RNA sequence: UUAAUUGCGAUAACGAACGAGACCUUAACCUACUAAAUAGGGUUGCUGGCACUUGCCGGUUGACUCUUCUUAGAGGGACUAU
């Protein structure tokens, strides 16, 4: 069922390092904004006429080392840039010049996060916090707990939870083979996850926010409920599983193996596709894994940006 | 001295426009002169690296001596 | 003329050894990895140290190498070495239960005072010329 | 193989010490931080001249503001990275 087939319609150049995060707005559907190893971000306009799917808006300089994760605003016209240099970035997506400098990590900033609405800034960084920041720029939480570094934080989205609540639920976990629950108002602990055998790469929600995906070093996948506090299903990558994503449209989990992009159809808990694209001039031991993954609004293209300073674009084509 | 300021005002002039275009105008623009311009003495936008040796004891020059007498 | 003397070699050696689930194949995460696990005085020892600490990752990653051990390697070597074939390699298994003994061996077996299963064949005592 | 008794190694040699390297000073790169009437810049004053269109080149220790260059501290950066 659902013979659906994804295949890569354009190449984003013009990157010069690993695009190590991506980010798209639901509201803007044809933005994209890209950070990458050369610590710069790319906001990118999505055009559909022939072979580039994209044409770069704004390079946002600004930042002295990596920029790891990326996160733009529910609006679509501001965006939260996460770098090596232990600080964070607020930059008009417009303008192209910087709002406010969040200072305050003593390690580099591995992760941010956005609120639900316009309040709120998450980040976590390699000094084994999380801090809690307004949109002015100064830090309002310190969030501790975590013995080690904390790789990924994204918020889960609150969907129908009770009418309201003004709670505001998120996910954290690193190196230290945990993931933890948060909720905010105040500002305290939840639930914790354990199922990790080595230490956790990556978390992410998905998009109704009541199942969380971790993947970690051993490529063991793991999916959880949070309103339930339970395991949903595990599964196993056998290679490095860099990044994973969520669809809005299918019930579907991207995973950036070492090898290539699996696709786990959720629904079925098998793997449907795999996507392996096509170097030249390698020794097939080195070939560019992904390092980033991002759905469109829709559900209908796939942004993967690898070690190769390039995003690679699946519009997904159902060939009957 | 005089030509050590005429190559830093074509390289000032250079960065200026390319700086210009990335935060006012677009990005291709900006990749377009860049790609015009490191197509032609690239120096025109990186700075050159070379500068003066310290100059050592025993000889008049950087890098070079005294003559030796020997007899 | 890069060459990496011992002690860049001999502390990445021992990075790996003790440190392999930890480190990865990019060399800032395992910088930053050699900033908080190891306490290297200045910062160019530091990135000679996680350079090489790539490098030999990487070999590692291609396969296994001399030198360094760890406990994953360590215990894939002892899981291959307990290998033991369920089917049997001796007591004519194969060959229909019949082994091949010249006429010697064959009186060394009845002069021992036991009767085991043979087969003579001559073994045509002209010597090959090499 | 290295500039190197520098390493890979083979081994009646095993472990080590000095030297080399490491290390400091200096030269770079920092539109990232801290800042500056003993360094510079912008806007606006108060003026000079020419143009006459709102502009150009100036002067003022008059004000507001900034740190790109100039400085110097904490740091980053290159480890032969891919
Ligand atoms: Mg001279
Ligand atoms: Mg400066």
């Amino acid at each position: 069922s659902s013979n659906i087939m994804l295949v890569l319609r354009g190449t984003l150049e013009g990157h010069n390092g690993w695009v190590t995060s991506l980010s798209t707005s639901a509201a803007q559907p044809n933005l994209l904004v890209s950070g990458s190893r050369d610590k710069t971000l790319i906001s990118w306009r999505l055009t559909e006429n022939e072979q580039q799917f994209g044409v770069p808006v704004r390079s946002y300089k600004g930042h002295s080392h990596i920029v790891q994760d990326v996160v733009v605003s529910a609006d679509g016209n501001y965006a939260v840039s996460a770098s090596w240099d232990k600080t964070l970035r607020l930059w008009n997506l417009a303008t192209g010049n910087s709002e406010a400098r969040f200072v305050g990590h003593t390690g580099d900033v591995l992760s941010v996060a956005i609120d639900a609405n316009s309040s709120k800034i998450i980040s976590a960084s390699r000094d084994k916090t999380i801090r809690v920041w307004n949109t002015v720029g100064d830090c309002a939480y310190v969030l501790l707990g975590h013995t080690d570094w904390v790789t990924k934080v994204r918020v889960a989205p609150k969907n129908l939870e009770d009418v309201d609540d003004g709670r505001i639920t998120f996910v954290s976990a690193g190196m230290d083979k945990i993931v933890r629950s948060w909720s905010l108002n105040s500002y305290r602990i939840e639930a914790d996850f354990i199922g990790h055998n080595n230490y956790i790469n990556v978390v992410q929600p998905s998009p109704d926010g009541s199942l969380a995906a971790s993947a970690g070093k051993d490529g063991q996948i793991y999916v959880w409920n949070l309103k339930h506090k339970s395991a949903f299903m595990n599964f196993d990558a056998k290679d490095e599983v860099f990044a994973l994503a969520f669809s809005p449209s299918r019930f579907w989990l991207t995973a950036a193996t070492a090898s290539g992009i699996k696709i786990y159809d959720l629904e079925n808990e098998v793997l449907i596709d795999e996507l392996k694209p096509e170097f030249a001039g390698y020794t097939k031991a080195q070939d560019p894994h992904a390092v980033s993954l991002a759905w469109s609004a829709d559900g209908q293209t796939l942004f993967a940006g690898y070690t190769d300073n390039v995003i690679r674009v699946w519009q997904v084509m159902t060939a009957n | 001295g005089h030509v050590s300021q005429v190559y830093a005002i074509r390289q000032a002039i250079a960065k200026g426009l390319v700086a210009y275009h990335q935060k006012f105008v677009d990005e291709q623009s900006k990749n377009e002169l860049k790609k015009a311009f490191t197509s032609y003495d690239r120096t025109l936008l990186i700075a050159d690296s070379r500068r003066p040796e310290p100059k050592k004891f025993g000889g008049r020059g950087a890098r070079s001596r005294f003559q030796k007498s020997y007899r | 003329g890069r060459v990496r003397t011992k002690t860049v070699k001999r502390a990445s050696k021992a990075l790996i050894e003790k440190y392999y689930p930890k480190l990865t194949m990019d060399f800032q995460t395992n910088k930053r990895l050699c900033d908080e696990i190891a306490t290297i005085q200045s910062k160019r020892l530091r990135n000679k140290i996680a350079g090489y600490t790539t490098h030999l990752m990487k070999r590692i990653q291609k396969g296994p190498v001399r030198g360094i051990s760890f406990k994953l390697q360590e215990e894939e070597r002892e899981r291959k070495d307990q290998y033991v074939p369920d089917v049997s390699a001796l007591d004519l298994s194969h060959s229909n239960d019949v082994l091949n003994v010249d006429t010697q061996t064959a009186e060394l077996v009845n002069s021992l005072g036991l009767k085991l299963p043979l087969s003579v064949s001559s073994v045509s005592a002209v010597r090959d010329r090499r």
